[PDB]
RNA sequence: CAACGCGAAGAACCUUACCUACUCUUGACAUCCAGAGAACUUUUCAGAGAUGAAUUGGUGCCUUCGGGAACUCUGAGACAGGUGCUGCAUGGCUGUCGUCAGCUCGUGUUGUGAAAUGUUGGGUUAAGUCCCGCAACGAGCGCAACCCUUAUCCUUGUUUGCCAGCGAGUAAUGUCGGGAACUCCAGGGAGACUGCCGGUGAUAAACCGGAGGAAGGUGGGGAUGACGUCAAGUCAUCAUGGCCCUUACGAGUAGGGCUACACACGUGCUACAAUGGCGCAUACAGAGGGCGGCCAACUUGCGAAAGUGAGCGAAUCCCAAAAAGUGCGUCGUAGUCCGGAUUGGAGUCUGCAACUCGACUCCAUGAAGUCGGAAUCGCUAGUAAUCGUGGAUCAGAAUGCCACGG
């Protein structure tokens, strides 16, 4: 039914995550590398609180950008030296600090994602990042679970908004992200939107 | 340049240069001549129109150049590169051609083809 | 894909690498205009044993990220579903919605 | 004597990047001693997609995508530079 | 409805999930562990092939130097594998109502209560659009706007595009000096707001009309799809709970098949002809694609093409020819100078391979069809109708699809 929130305000008031030109050859390979690459560092940041991965490829090389809440963490030379590997050039790695990680849509899901892999209330969840959104000043934020909610033998999709998420203002700073809760009862979705204030003057 | 008054015109996909001059009817197109660049008489009875009204048909001479389009693209974009040409001459040459509806730029151009669509509006056919 | 179904073809682009010149060279036989006509028929016999798998018809351009055989698009290597998913999330670079 | 201008033949996916790199490079030509006769805009390209939407069926449910590429003459990550003394 | 030119943006092999047959079970694919062998390279026999046994060259890295790697192979059992089942266990994605104007909440009030009110009513609007009223007052998701494109103008720049005024050429060429004008290209701006005038209405909202203006009342088109509905679609893109199979429901290969056909239906294409066919002459596009690609020119061939040979990663070169049109003949209105099926024969091309089952060319063959019952579909303007043109997928294969102009 809906457009991705991310895919329509692309050029508009939200960035890419993948700077770089390339030539058709090219193109489809530099695109398989960044994949490979994501799908690394996604899965050894597990526990390190990643919200995008922001790709440049400064002439024959990879940049990455690990925009984390916990820079700590995150090894970064073998981080480093295995993008580097993947990508098959000399690669750097940049680390940003996501400043207010309970205004992040990428985390706030993970984090409700975790909370119910880890059998937490999905209201509870649900609410507590509505509120700690709206607290460090969301201009708004939607937040719909899916799937089988305490292991419904139906699955529903429950969703609480507070503020505005108005997603048709192509000038509204809206972060989406979809996770996953993997669980007994099967995959839960957890989509959030969070509404950030209307960006005037465009990109 | 000489006393070469200029005024562009488009129509459709057409866009004709066209550049006037004090003479006697000696209406150039694209280095071939009216009649000689369109046949069918309306095209060139098109061109003529706001001369026709202006009342200078052969008190001017037309070097018209014109690229893009078809026959009435062309003729249309002319009729409007001397629309404007002609109020390049005289500044209240307007309400004549303007009533006439000859100033007004025609923006109607092709609709685009629609997904799911056969053309702009034409939809399949259905069970 | 089925692991087996994405597996083959590994094989035929490993074995499509291997042969090309050999291949590419036979063929460049079964053609010469001014070649002879007996060595024409061993050049078409030395293209009957190589294996089928290093024939690049052979191969089956599929989705990277998954391996999907329909719904491919070459420019990005990914089938309609991933690249769109892709393009959404802001990996493909330029690669926007589009209205005219 | 034999020519050797600076044909600069920028290519981006971004107009703005783009625009950032053709400043970029006039300037530094005029902050040494160099006339750039430049940045000329030539036409942009724009390669569309009309992939299908759906994971199954539902073929009329369709999104289009474009990459327009900028392309800007100077004649003296996401920018394509090739420069050309002919 | 909202399946039926749909998944499939392209089934000869491959794809492929199916079938028959030949083959293998720690496995085609993965991690782990141990030991051995660099990897690899010919060249060869058997076999439909998978594979198996023979045949040569090479045997490097990194050095703790019994070592690093890495690849190959075999063995071990954990494991692998499954386009198997469940879309009525799911995620994600999608269709649909429908871009319909709705759907709701807080607080207050009313009611014993389910609830109501707001959101109704008077006008108005494309619009829960806006204005008045009013126990409601506010707010949210929707509407609109913000985005892309198209109409006109300005400014900055000027090649690979331009050629007004320039001089000099060529068989012609913007050809080339030169120009920055113009077309155009692309960055930045300007413009439309019922802003202005008149009338109407409650002095409201707004409505009817006019001026200016490229544009008039949302300018045109696109994108953008509220809360939900249909246990709607998709476990076969992927993901995933459970279930099931694990010498087989996993894996490799060869040949079939998905192209079969008594037939029915859906969607198309081409026709039935003179607003036409046919030959000849001659004119005007837009958009797009291109490196194992697009292929100029030349020669050869009736032709497909083949030689053969530039240029071009592209405003440069190529695809590339617009076709409907116009001009002049001819047909003489019929199964025809309509129509093009089908079939015989001779070929070209792609591919390991065109029998099943490719496209294309040539020669011949010249079926149905003489505008279509009931019924039913699309379309309100650069629309329909008609005309060509390009693209994705793609070795080859477009009457489909996406798109472009006349």
């Amino acid at each position: 039914q809906k457009v991705h929130p991310n895919g329509i305000r692309l050029g508009i008031v939200k960035p890419w995550n993948a700077t770089w030109f390339a030539n058709t050859k090219d193109f489809a390979d530099n695109l398989d590398g960044d994949f490979k690459v994501r799908q690394f560092l996604t899965g050894e940041l597990k526990k390190a609180s990643l919200s995008r991965i922001v790709i440049e490829r400064p002439a024959k090389s990879i940049r990455v950008t690990i925009h984390t809440a916990r820079p700590g963490v995150v090894d970064v030379e073998k981080l480093r030296a295995a993008v580097a590997k993947i990508a098959g050039v000399p690669a750097q790695i940049n680390i940003a600090e996501v400043r207010k990680p309970e205004l992040d849509a990428q985390l706030v899901g993970d984090s409700i994602a975790s909370q119910l892999e880890r059998r937490v209330m999905f209201r509870r969840a649900m609410k507590r990042a509505v509120q700690n959104a709206m607290r460090l000043g969301a201009k708004g934020i939607k937040v719909e679970v899916s799937g089988r909610l305490g292991g419904a033998e139906i699955a529903r999709s429950e969703w609480y908004r507070e503020g505005r998420v108005p997603l048709h203002t192509l000038r509204a700073d809206i972060d989406y992200a979809t996770s996953s809760a993997h669980t007994q009862y099967g995959v839960i979705g957890i989509k959030t939107w969070i509404f950030k204030g209307e960006i005037l003057g465009g990109m | 340049a000489e006393n070469q008054y200029y005024g562009t015109g488009r129509r459709k996909s057409s866009a004709a240069r066209v550049f006037i001059k004090p003479g006697s009817g000696n209406i150039v197109v694209n280095k071939r001549n009216l009649d000689e660049y369109f046949g069918r008489p309306t095209a060139r009875m098109v061109v003529q129109q706001p001369l026709e009204l202006v009342e200078l048909t052969d008190k001017l001479d037309l070097y018209v150049t014109v690229k893009g389009g078809g026959i009435s693209g062309q003729a249309g974009a002319i009729r409007h590169g001397i629309t404007r040409a002609l109020m390049e001459y005289d500044e209240s040459l307007r309400p004549a051609l303007r009533a006439a509806g000859y100033v007004t730029r025609d923006a109607r151009c092709v609709e685009r083809k629609k997904v799911g669509l056969r053309k702009a509006r034409r939809r399949p056919q259905f069970s | 894909a089925k692991n087996s179904m994405k597996a083959r073809e590994a094989k035929r682009a490993k074995l499509v690498a291997k042969f090309a010149e050999k291949r590419s060279a036979l063929k460049a036989i079964i053609s010469d205009v001014n070649a002879s006509e007996e060595d024409r028929w061993n050049a078409v016999l030395k293209l009957q044993s190589l294996p089928r798998d290093s024939s690049a018809s052979r191969q089956r351009n599929r989705c990277n990220q998954t391996g999907r055989p329909h719904g491919y698009l070459r420019k990005f290597g990914l089938s309609r579903i991933k690249v769109r998913e892709a393009c959404m999330k802001g990996e493909i670079p330029g690669l926007r919605k589009a209205s005219w | 004597m034999q020519n050797q201008r600076i044909r600069i033949r920028l290519k981006a996916f971004d107009y703005k990047l783009i625009d950032a790199s053709t400043a970029e490079i006039v300037e530094t030509a005029k902050r040494t001693g160099a006339q750039v006769r430049g940045p000329i805009p030539l036409p942009t390209r724009k390669e569309r997609f009309t992939v299908l939407i759906s994971p199954h069926v539902n073929k009329k449910a369709r999104d289009q995508y474009e990459i327009r590429t900028h392309k800007r003459l100077i004649d003296i990550a996401g920018v394509d530079v090739q420069i050309s003394l002919g």
